[PDB]
């Protein structure tokens, strides 16, 4: 991974993104969404992420 | 031919009143947007 006092930023393009194998992978201890709740990730289209 | 302007104020006061009223459909009034899709095509019901 990458420090924390230089973090790294990748920018997620153009793609098909499925944030269901994220949402459900209960692999993570914290998974915690703030300008939309998690279901509806799979259903939105943006710019960049 | 070559003055109606009591007539015409009140044809104006009536359609500028009616535009402000449409225009405020485009406001937030502090929320994160105007549009009841985008609170809900975006949030939990909660």
């Amino acid at each position: 991974f990458a420090s924390v006092y230089a973090w790294n930023r990748k920018r997620i393009s153009n793609c098909v993104a499925d944030y269901s194998v994220l949402y459900n992978s209960a692999s993570f201890s914290t998974f915690k969404c703030y300008g939309v709740s998690p279901t509806k990730l799979n259903d939105l289209c943006f710019t960049n992420v | 031919s070559s003055a109606l302007g009591k007539l015409q104020d009140v044809v104006n006061q009536n359609a500028q009143a009616l535009n402000t009223l449409v225009k405020q459909l485009s406001s937030n009034f502090g929320a994160i947007s105007s549009v009841l899709n985008d609170i809900l095509s975006r949030l939990d019901p909660p």
